[PDB]
């Protein structure tokens, strides 16, 4: 990428550090010491596929958890609001980093077009399936 | 409803302050919000202040931030300038300090980096960029691996900035620092 | 009833995970406590001792494996004699985020041309040896360096450097504080030295 | 997969001569003669990022066009409601082959959470570290390789 | 608001007609619908009809569909019976045919396979399943890979089934298929 | 004004990209047809002749790459002399799935054990001889074998097969007819054969 690893040890203090911040108000609350410890990281959802579960894992994060924990106590909020947006930014970092218009040009035509080409997709997913099956 | 313009932003080492000139008259006073990208949700992150330039050095220092603002009266809304950050590559270097020598018979200079005002931690700009080195330029000249050590009465003396490798890019020059030639 | 442990929390140096607590006020001589563990996975805890007296206890035989291992989590109960309290917890679960660093040793040299320093990295025998400093931290370790006369810091990646006292004279007294830089876990001014290169 | 290699052929044949029943009405329609043909489906998408892809237009021909081309002209519409159907039987026998094998795990990593709404909120946000360490663990793979 | 009940589809080779027994009385009469799981639209496949017994042949080979469905009067709806159908494995096998020899010397059976109703080309099922084999199994014998090659007067004779290697399945059996036993 | 042509047709045998089409009504002495070729990836299309006569004029010689290409477009325009009608020309790329296909050859032997086929795939000169038809369609490949007496039927996916009359004796006619299993393409009836087992 963008000589990106050169930021990359400084981007995880940053999350790191900036959890602590809320760490010690929700490790502190979470006493039915549930045991799920995401095993499945790096013992899972790697090759090529399963990584994506992960880009999953970080807008789970960002979007599911964050604004509902963030009223689940409201007083203070901006300790989990920056936190949201610390990962966000590691995510816009992955989509410029290893991690159609033409047809919507011509919506009255491409309605016929997209719908007489399938034949042609059809020789096509045959033809990638079978490289995508030998290797 | 004249709105407020001329923005300039200051980022120097990530000091996210921006200025707009806030306008007195009568249509140009009441109240204005300044939205952002927050990771979903996109919430305001500053209320009415009579100066424009509400403080945003919150925002983070490797992303990037949109800058959605607008101004308004209660019945009207007045208009606005969304600059977009991204304070690593957005953003102006300090001017480097040093550690300075007074032995006359030689100089030297350990040199010293400008440092990130974090409410929280302590942090130098060396640190947010690794591959950081110096480049002294005067009467062309370029620092040693890491600091320098060691003519005729000359008043052409040291001036420092920062580097980057490949993103050549040059802070404030250390110019006042004068150094003094002898016998 | 009688009262519950006020406060369960950890001094955890470089291998030295000494669990700490505060004790019971006005205890009595026959006042004892419980100590107790748990490791993430377990569902349910360890037992160390019916009675600790001490303030303090050592845990590291069996948090060896504190590194690899998610974390760890402790409580206390305070006792007297048959009648017990209820327990006190590690609000804050023990992992290695927790540790306080530090370095084995450091020296002060003058060679021909230069000054050097030529750090050593702990480990400790209880530790399986085979891990030490270097071997958990792989790819990351960084520590400021502080070079003071007996009556000056810089951050650096390498175990070993040269400064401008390499041609110089004076008495010149060293710390090392080491970190990670992808962690931030609160190093600790290491192991003094001290040297006069006059 | 679930002997999806024993059914490669009747899929898509069938969605070949599914798509022959609107064909004559398409191809006409379409007769600027203009040659987007999805060329790249078989000339790209290779990596863990662009391999999804062609899948994408897979869900595109299934979703995106298929039930709209069905109503676009309606006394012909079980032909292209034919083309959703013809594509969702191959992206179900797809992914279930690292074109398309999935994992399962990613859900137990979020109902979990789930099982105790109130709590989990709070364990999800306290178990960060560890999500930390993970996505670290990897990336010091990532780098090496 | 009785609903109607009993539902049974013999799917035996995909020929997927339905049935729900539509109730007769008074409030079981009025509109109903048979909604599929259509492409993205979830589409009701007919419109009410009095008969319950509504066809779902047309449903893909080798997916699944939901028959999601209702039935309702002007202000309110009678409960439905949404079986999902996943017909190459949800399904029945139905009796292969065969052709079936004379001779007294020796006997044959060739062994056919049950047919998709498709009204557009026509189709042998082996295209759908791939490990298709026919087993005869009656008073034991078992067919060689297509047709089956190679006694005294027995009235126990030959039963056939569709069968597939795999997943071993019995079609209807053919037993009325006998054959001729001999001198 | 002159009419328009009535029909315009492609018949696209293997590698025989025959076009066929009616004619004007009321084709004068004067009259001619043109014949033309298109290729899909191609913008406009190609030509074949100022004058046919004919009703249809090959176009298989440009249309070697039909197989291969993307798609074709055709057309045949009649015409006589200085007035001109226009053309008629096929709405639908030119495939070979619109192609009906063919093999190249079938056979019928009779064995020690068993009886035995095996056919040929069509390979036609004119096409560029280092790719037939056997080579494009190289893992899916269906075609049905009929066989009846003088005076019975499977699907296939390999050109030889062996039947019933392995060790029997009789007169027996086969006809094959090829298809793609990806594809429905209408097969053409492919060339007969028979044997005498006795």
């Amino acid at each position: 990428c963008t000589h990106f690893p050169g930021y990359l040890p400084n981007m995880l203090r940053d999350l790191r550090d900036a959890f602590s911040r809320v760490k010690t108000f929700f490790q502190m609350k979470d006493q039915l010491d549930n045991l799920l410890l995401k095993e499945s990281l790096l013992e899972d959802f790697k090759g090529y596929l399963g990584c994506q579960a992960l880009s999953e894992m970080i807008q789970f994060y960002l979007e599911e958890v964050m604004p509902q924990a963030e009223n689940q106590d409201p007083d203070i909020k901006a300790h989990v609001q920056s936190l949201g947006e610390n990962l966000k930014d590691l995510r816009l970092w992955l989509r410029r980093c290893h991690r159609k218009n033409a047809f919507n040009k011509l919506q009255e035509k491409g309605i016929y077009k997209a719908m007489s080409e399938f034949d042609i997709f059809i020789n096509y997913i045959e033809a990638y399936m079978t490289m995508k099956i030998r290797n | 409803v004249p709105p407020p313009e001329n923005v300039r932003m200051n980022s120097v080492n990530f000091k996210n302050i921006l200025q707009w000139e806030s306008p007195a008259f009568a249509k140009g006073q009441l109240t204005f919000t300044a939205q952002y990208l927050s990771y979903r949700i996109f919430q305001d992150k500053c209320m009415q202040t009579t100066l424009t330039e509400c403080d945003f050095s919150s925002l983070s220092k490797y992303g990037d931030h949109t800058l959605r603002v607008r101004a308004e009266f209660a019945d009207e809304h007045s208009d606005w300038v969304q600059i977009t950050f991204c304070p690593v590559d957005d953003t102006i270097i300090g001017p480097p300090g040093m550690q300075v020598e007074v032995l006359a018979d030689s100089l030297h200079m350990r040199f010293l980096a400008p440092k990130i005002e974090n409410e929280y931690e302590t942090w130098t700009m060396k640190n947010v960029y690794n591959s950081w080195t110096y480049n002294v330029q005067y009467w062309q000249i370029t620092p040693q691996y890491d600091f320098e050590v060691l003519e005729p009465w000359t008043t052409y003396c040291v001036q420092v900035r920062g580097f980057l490798p490949d993103r050549n890019k040059a802070g404030e020059w250390s110019e006042p620092v004068c150094e003094q030639t002898t016998h | 009833e009688l009262p519950s442990p006020p406060s369960v929390w950890f001094e955890a140096e470089f291998f030295h995970h000494i669990l700490h607590w505060t004790p019971i006020p006005n205890q009595s001589e026959s006042t004892c406590y419980e100590v107790a563990l748990l490791r993430y996975g377990i569902e349910s805890w360890n037992s160390i001792s019916n009675c600790s007296q001490t303030l303090s206890y050592d845990l590291t035989a069996v948090t060896l494996d504190l590194y690899h291992s998610n974390g760890y989590r402790a409580r206390v109960r305070a006792v007297d004699g048959s009648r017990h309290s209820n327990w006190t917890v590690t609000n804050t679960r023990f992992s290695v985020d927790e540790v306080t660093l530090t370095v084995g040793s450091v020296n002060l040299e003058i060679h021909n041309g230069f000054i050097l320093g030529k750090i050593q990295l702990p480990r400790p025998k209880m530790a399986p040896a085979n891990d030490t400093y270097e071997s958990i931290f792989s790819h990351f370790r960084e520590y400021e360096i502080a070079i003071r006369k007996v009556p000056t810091h810089k951050k650096v990646k390498h175990e070993n450097f040269s400064l401008l006292t390499s041609g110089e004279v004076g008495e010149f007294c060293v710390q090392v504080k080491p970190s990670v830089a992808s962690r931030s876990n609160k190093g600790m001014w290491s192991k003094e030295e001290c040297i006069s290169l006059t």
